[PDB]
C-alpha cells in the first residue's frame, strides 16, 4: 500500500522555520494530495493545508495564512511543508495525510514528526 | 463599413420597387489572434469525476497551447445536473444519503444550474473552482444540459462575456439531455421564456419553467454569438454528433477513454471554428427574399448558409447576396455564425 | 367552417388551478343531460392535509351553467403505521387525465407518490379513479411489488388513458423499467369487482401489459400518449401508443394487438428531438372503414425558403390500407414556436359530409401567441391539407401563456341537432370553451 | 468554518458493552463525515467513510449512521483494544475540520 515516510524530529527556537518531509511511496497515481495536520499535546487534530500533486495547487487554512508554504519534489515524490515565524504554541506532532481527488478523507497518514520550540 | 473589422460593409441601404433584383457582395475577413472567453459547463454527475480530475490540467497544458492561437484567454466555470423535481431526482430524504454514501466521493445537493466562476484570466481561480467542486446526481439518465446552456448564454453580465472576444462554451458531459417536452412528467408545462433567471448565481426557474427546445436554444446561441463545443465521453458522443445539423455553429468532440485528449479537444475545435465561415440572414420584413451565394477562396461556389471551410486569416470570403421583392406594404441583418460583428441591411 | 364563433360557452375555474388541462364529455346512459368534464390538476380540494391535490369538475350544459367538482375521493393520506404515511397526495395532479364512456369517468393522478410496502420511499407511481355511476373504485396497476426505477416504481401511470369499445381501458405509464414506459390494459369489470380498499397492490386476471425490454430501449417513454382503433380486422380496438424518445430520440409510435398485446406495426420519426409520439389519434378520415393514424410532432424544424430551420411542428397522417401497409403524408405547421401537432382531436363528421374531421391546435399561435385551432376536413382520398377554419383564443395571458388548444375534445353533439361539437381547454387562464357546430 | 461539536468529552465504559458517540455539525454535510481512531502514540486510523461505509480490514463492530447535522458511531461489543480517542472529520467544504475527540 501507500507508505508515507517523514523526516526526523526537530527542535527550533521561536521566530525560526522548520521544513518537514513526506515521501509518498507504494501506489502513486498522481491524483492524490498530501495534507498536513497538527496535534498539539492534549488537544484535537488541526488542519493546516493541502497540496495537490498534479498541479502543485495549494489550499491553506486561514488561521495559519502567511506562515505556511508547501512545495514538492516530483522525481522523488517528496512533498515539503515549511512553517515560518514559529511560536511556543506551535509545539506539536505533525502528520502528513494523503487523499485522492474528490474524496477529501485521509486514507493514509504515516508516522509523525515531533516539533519542539522554546530554548 | 468603417466600424467592423471583420465583415464589410456594415450598413447598406437598398431601395426596391417590386419585380426587381438587387445585388451586392459582402466580404468576411477573419482576424488572427482573437481574444478568447472559454466557459466550462460541467455535468456534476458521479460518472464525471475522472473528467473533473482532468480539469486540473487546463491551467497548465491548455493555456500554454492557446497562447499560440489567441491573444487573451479567460476561463469560467459552471455546473448542472437536472431539474430538482420528481421523477428526475429522488424526493425521498434518506434515499439521497444512501445514494451519496455509495459513491465514495464528496457530494452536494443536485441543482439545475449554478454559476461558479466568472470569466477571468487567473488560472488559480480556476483551480479553486475545480477542487471546491463536488458530485451530485439525478435518478434518470438524461441531464439538464440544454437548460443550463441557455442560462450560460443569455446571462451576459453574470457569466461576464466580452463583446470583443471569441466566446466558447465547452459543454462537458457523458449522457444525453432532456428536451423541451420531457418536463410534462414533472407537471412542468409553462414554456421556457428565454430570459436570464440567475438570482444569486443559481437558476431559480429550474422547477417552474421547462427545458428549451432546440430552436429556442439555437436562436439564443446565435443572438449571443456563443460557440458551443460538446465534449462527450461515452457512447453518447454519437447523439450530439447527429444534432449538429439542427444546431448551426456547434462542434462536437469525443473525450477518449482516460480523458487524455481534453486539452486537444479545445485546441482542435477552436481550429475548426475559425476555419469555417458560414452566414445566415435574419429577415423580419415581409415581401423580401434573400438569396446568398458563397464564393470560397478555393473558388468552389457553395450556398450561403453552407459556407466555406479551410478558411485562414488573410482570406476574404465573399458572399454574393441577391435580394428581391414581391409586394409592397425596417431592416434585415445578415451575420456570420460565430462572429461579434454583423451587417445591417436597410430596405 | 361551421363552428360558431360569435357566441361560444365560456366556462371558468379557480384561479391558478389549471382548469382545462384535460377536457371530455359526460353523457350518461339514462339521464338525458349532457355535461362537460374538466380537469384542474392543481386545484385545492377539501381533503385533509393535502395542498393542491387536484380535482375533476363537471360543467353543466345550461344557461346558468356552473361547474361542480366530483368527489372521487375525500380522504387524506393513509398511513402504513403510526406517524408514517403510506402515500402522498398533495400536488399529485389528479385531473391531468380526464376520460369518459357513458357512465364511467376515469380520472388519473400521475404525480401520485407512495411509501412502498418494503421500505420507506416516495415513488411517483400514479393512481386512477374509476367512477362507474355511484361506485368509485381505485385503479393503480403500477403500484405493485416491483419497486424502483428498475421496476414499476417510477411508472407515473395514468399519464395518458383511453377506453376500448369492448370495456377495456388502456393505461399509459411512461416511466416504467428505467423509463422504457409501459402500456397496461385491463377490463373495467376486473377493476370494479377486484377492489379491496385495504389491499394496496391488486392482482388482475385479464390484465394485458407490456414487459421489460433490453437496455437500449431505456428512456423511450412508452405510454406518453395512447389511442385506440382497429388495425388487423379482428373488430377489437388495437392499442396505439406514442413513444417520443425511442430509436435515439427520433420518436416512434407503436401499435399493439388489442386481444393479446403483441406488436402489429411501428412508426418512426425522421428528425431527432422533434417528439414523434407526443400525440396520437385514430379516426377514419377518408371513410374507407379503416382507422387512420395521426401522429403529432410539435418540435419539428423544417427548412425555410432561405435554408433556416423553423420550428413549426408536424403531423404524420397515415391512411390504413387493407394489405397492411399505410399511406403516410405529412402536414406542417404555420408559425414558428407555436407547437403545431401538440393535440390531435378527432371531430367526427363535423360538416355532416360523409368524411370525418380533425382539429389540430397550435397552443402558442396567433396574435400575442394565445393559441389557434385548425379545422381539417376529410375527403375521399384522405385529408384535405388546407384548413377550413381557424379558432383564435380571445384570452390574454396573465402569468403563463393561455395555452388555448392544449387539450381539446370533439365528436359529441350536445344540442342533439346532428353536428358534433368541440370543447377546447385553455388552462393558462383556467377556461374551457365549447364550440357548437352550425347546420349546413 | 464548519464547527463540529462532539459529545461526550469522555466516556467511561466496561469491556464487552456497547458504546455510542454522537457528532453534530454546524450545517448540512450530507454523509460527508468520516470517523477516526487514534491510539496513544500512533496516527489516526480511518474507521468509517461517508458516515456508513466500512473500511476494509476493520472488524465490523464499528458501524456509523447519520446524515445532515447529527451523526453517530456505534460499537457493538466494546473490545479492550477499542479504547482510544475518536474523531469526526467534515469533508464538505474547505477548511477541512475535525471534532475535538471523545476519550474512551
Ligand atoms: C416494433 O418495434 C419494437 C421496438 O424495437 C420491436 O420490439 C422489439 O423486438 C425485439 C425482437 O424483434 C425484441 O427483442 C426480443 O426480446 C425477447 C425477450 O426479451 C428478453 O430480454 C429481456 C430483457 O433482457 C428479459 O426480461 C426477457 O425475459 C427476455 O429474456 C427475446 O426472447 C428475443 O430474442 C430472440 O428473438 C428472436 C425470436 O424470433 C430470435 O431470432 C433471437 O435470436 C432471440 O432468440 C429478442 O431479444 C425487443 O424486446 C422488442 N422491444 C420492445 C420494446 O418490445 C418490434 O419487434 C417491432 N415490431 C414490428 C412489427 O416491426
Ligand atoms: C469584435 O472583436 C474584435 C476583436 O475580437 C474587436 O476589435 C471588435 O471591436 C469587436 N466588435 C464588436 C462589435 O464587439
Ligand atoms: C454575383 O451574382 C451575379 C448574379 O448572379 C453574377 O452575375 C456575378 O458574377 C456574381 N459575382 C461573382 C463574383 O461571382
Ligand atoms: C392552494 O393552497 C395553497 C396553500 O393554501 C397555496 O399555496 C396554493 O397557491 C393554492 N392553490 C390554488 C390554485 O389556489
Ligand atoms: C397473439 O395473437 C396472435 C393472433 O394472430 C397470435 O399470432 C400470437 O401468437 C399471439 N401471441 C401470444 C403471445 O399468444
Amino acid at each position: 500500500e501507500v507508505q508515507l515516510v517523514q523526516s526526523g524530529a526537530e527542535v527550533k527556537k521561536p521566530g525560526a522555520s522548520v521544513k518537514v518531509s513526506c515521501k509518498a511511496s507504494g501506489y502513486t497515481f498522481t491524483n492524490y494530495g498530501i495534507n498536513w495536520v497538527r496535534q498539539a499535546p492534549g488537544q484535537g487534530l488541526e488542519w493546516m493545508g493541502y497540496f495537490y500533486i498534479g498541479n502543485g495547487y495549494t489550499e491553506y487554512n486561514e488561521k495559519f495564512k502567511g506562515r505556511v508554504t508547501m512545495t514538492s519534489d516530483t522525481s522523488t515524490s517528496t512533498v515539503y511543508m515549511e512553517l515560518s515565524s514559529l511560536r511556543s504554541e506551535d509545539t506539536a506532532v505533525y502528520y502528513c495525510a494523503l487523499n485522492y481527488f474528490g474524496s477529501r478523507k485521509f486514507d493514509y497518514w504515516g508516522q509523525g514528526t515531533t516539533v519542539t520550540v522554546s530554548s | 463599413n468603417e466600424i467592423n473589422t471583420q465583415v464589410t460593409p456594415g450598413e447598406v441601404s437598398i431601395q426596391l420597387r417590386p419585380g426587381a433584383e438587387a445585388n451586392f457582395m459582402l466580404k468576411v475577413h477573419p482576424l488572427k489572434k482573437y481574444p478568447v472567453d472559454l466557459y466550462y459547463l460541467v455535468d456534476v454527475s458521479a460518472s464525471m469525476h475522472n473528467n473533473i480530475e482532468k480539469l486540473n490540467s487546463v491551467g497548465n497544458d491548455l493555456s500554454r497551447k492557446m497562447a499560440f492561437f489567441s491573444r487573451d484567454f479567460r476561463l469560467g466555470f459552471g455546473s448542472y445536473v437536472d431539474k430538482t423535481v420528481s421523477p428526475y431526482i429522488s424526493i425521498h430524504p434518506e434515499r439521497i444519503h444512501n445514494q451519496c454514501s455509495d459513491y465514495n466521493l464528496d457530494c452536494m445537493p443536485p441543482h439545475g444550474y449554478i454559476h461558479v466562476l466568472s470569466l477571468t484570466e487567473n488560472i488559480t481561480e480556476f483551480e479553486k473552482a475545480v477542487h471546491r467542486q463536488k458530485i451530485s446526481g439525478n435518478i434518470d439518465t438524461p441531464e439538464g444540459g440544454f437548460d443550463a446552456m441557455l442560462q450560460a448564454a443569455v446571462c451576459e453580465s453574470h457569466i461576464g462575456w466580452r463583446k470583443e472576444a471569441k466566446r466558447l462554451l465547452l459543454v462537458m458531459t457523458d449522457q444525453t439531455s432532456h428536451l423541451a417536452l420531457d418536463s410534462k412528467l414533472a407537471g412542468i408545462v409553462v414554456p421556457n421564456d428565454g430570459n436570464c433567471h440567475l438570482k444569486n448565481n443559481v437558476y431559480v426557474k429550474s422547477t417552474t419553467m421547462e427545458h428549451p427546445s432546440l430552436g429556442q436554444l439555437s436562436e439564443k446561441l446565435i443572438d449571443n454569438n456563443i460557440n458551443v463545443i460538446f465534449a462527450v465521453q461515452g457512447k453518447q458522443f454519437h447523439w450530439y454528433k447527429d444534432l449538429l445539423p439542427l444546431l448551426p455553429g456547434t462542434i462536437a468532440g469525443e473525450i477518449e477513454s482516460k480523458a487524455a485528449n481534453l486539452n486537444n479537444l479545445v485546441v482542435e475545435a477552436y481550429q475548426k471554428l475559425i476555419s469555417e465561415v458560414k452566414v445566415q440572414v435574419e429577415n423580419q420584413v415581409q415581401g423580401i427574399y434573400f438569396n446568398i451565394t458563397a464564393i470560397c477562396p478555393d473558388g468552389s461556389r457553395k450556398p450561403g448558409m453552407e459556407g466555406c471551410r479551410n478558411v485562414t486569416s488573410n482570406d476574404e470570403v465573399l458572399f454574393n447576396v441577391t435580394v428581391t421583392m414581391k409586394k409592397c406594404d425596417n431592416y434585415a441583418i445578415i451575420k456570420p455564425i460565430g462572429f461579434n460583428e454583423t451587417a445591417k441591411i436597410h430596405i | 367552417f361551421n363552428l360558431d364563433v360569435d357566441s361560444p360557452a365560456e366556462y371558468s375555474g379557480p384561479e391558478g388551478s389549471y382548469f382545462g388541462f384535460a377536457v371530455d364529455f359526460f353523457v350518461p346512459s339514462a339521464s338525458s343531460r349532457m355535461f362537460l368534464l374538466v380537469g384542474a390538476p392543481k386545484a385545492n380540494t377539501t381533503q385533509p392535509g393535502i395542498v393542491e391535490g387536484g380535482q375533476v369538475l363537471k360543467c353543466d350544459w345550461s344557461s346558468t351553467r356552473r361547474c361542480q367538482p366530483i368527489e372521487f375521493d375525500a380522504t387524506g393520506n393513509r398511513d402504513y403505521a403510526k406517524d408514517d404515511p403510506l402515500e402522498f397526495k398533495s400536488h399529485q395532479w389528479f385531473g391531468a387525465s380526464v376520460r369518459s364512456k357513458q357512465d364511467k369517468i376515469l380520472a388519473c393522478a400521475p404525480l401520485y407518490h407512495w411509501r412502498t410496502e418494503m421500505k420507506q420511499e416516495r415513488e411517483p407511481v400514479g393512481t386512477c379513479f374509476l367512477q362507474d355511476g355511484t361506485k368509485t373504485v381505485e385503479y393503480a396497476p403500477c403500484r405493485s411489488q416491483d419497486i424502483d426505477a428498475d421496476g414499476q416504481g417510477f411508472c407515473q401511470g395514468g399519464f395518458s388513458i383511453d377506453f376500448t369499445k369492448a370495456d377495456r381501458v388502456l393505461l399509459g405509464g411512461p416511466g416504467s423499467f428505467y423509463w422504457q414506459g409501459q402500456l397496461i390494459s385491463d377490463q373495467v369489470a376486473e377493476i370494479v369487482s377486484k377492489y379491496d380498499p385495504n389491499v394496496y397492490s391488486i392482482k388482475y386476471n385479464n390484465q394485458l401489459a407490456t414487459r421489460t425490454a433490453q437496455a437500449i430501449f431505456d428512456d423511450s417513454y412508452l405510454g406518453y400518449s395512447v389511442a385506440v382503433g382497429d388495425f388487423n380486422g379482428d373488430g377489437i380496438d388495437d392499442f396505439v401508443s406514442g413513444v417520443p424518445r425511442a430509436a435515439r430520440t427520433l420518436g416512434m409510435v407503436y401499435i399493439y394487438d388489442g386481444k393479446n398485446m403483441s406488436s402489429l406495426y411501428n412508426f418512426t420519426g425522421e428528425q431527432m428531438a422533434a417528439y414523434f409520439g407526443f400525440s396520437v389519434a385514430a379516426t377514419d378520415i377518408n371513410g374507407d372503414d379503416y382507422a387512420d393514424v395521426f401522429i403529432g410532432a410539435p418540435l419539428f424544424m423544417d427548412r425555410g425558403s432561405d435554408g433556416k430551420l423553423q420550428e413549426v411542428g408536424q403531423v404524420s397522417v397515415s391512411l390504413q390500407r387493407a394489405s397492411g401497409d399505410f399511406q403516410t403524408t405529412k402536414l406542417n405547421g404555420f408559425e414558428v414556436f407555436a407547437r403545431f401537432g401538440s393535440a390531435i382531436a378527432p371531430l367526427g363528421d363535423l360538416d355532416q359530409d360523409g368524411f370525418n374531421d380533425i382539429a389540430i391546435a397550435a397552443p402558442y399561435g396567433g396574435e400575442d401567441k394565445k393559441g389557434i385551432v385548425y379545422i381539417f376536413n376529410g375527403r375521399s382520398t384522405g385529408l384535405n391539407a388546407v384548413p377550413s377554419q381557424i379558432l383564435e383564443g380571445q384570452w390574454a395571458a396573465r402569468s403563463m401563456p393561455p395555452s388555448f388548444g392544449y387539450s381539446m375534445k370533439g365528436a359529441t353533439d350536445i344540442d342533439k341537432n346532428g353536428w358534433p361539437d368541440l370543447i377546447v381547454g385553455a388552462f393558462g387562464v383556467d377556461r374551457a370553451i365549447l364550440y357548437r357546430a352550425r347546420p349546413v | 468554518e464548519i464547527v463540529l461539536t462532539q459529545s461526550p468529552a469522555t466516556l467511561s465504559l466496561s469491556p464487552g458493552e456497547r458504546a455510542t458517540l454522537s457528532c453534530r455539525a454546524s450545517q448540512n454535510i450530507i454523509t460527508n463525515l468520516h470517523w477516526y481512531q487514534q491510539k496513544p502514540g500512533q496516527a489516526p486510523r480511518l474507521l468509517i467513510k461517508y458516515a456508513s461505509q466500512s473500511i476494509s480490514g476493520i472488524p465490523a463492530r464499528f458501524s456509523g449512521s447519520g446524515s445532515g447535522t447529527d451523526f453517530t458511531l456505534t460499537i457493538s461489543s466494546l473490545e479492550p483494544e477499542d479504547f482510544a480517542v475518536y474523531f469526526c472529520q467534515q469533508s464538505d467544504d474547505w477548511p477541512l475540520t475535525f471534532g475535538q475527540g471523545t476519550k474512551l
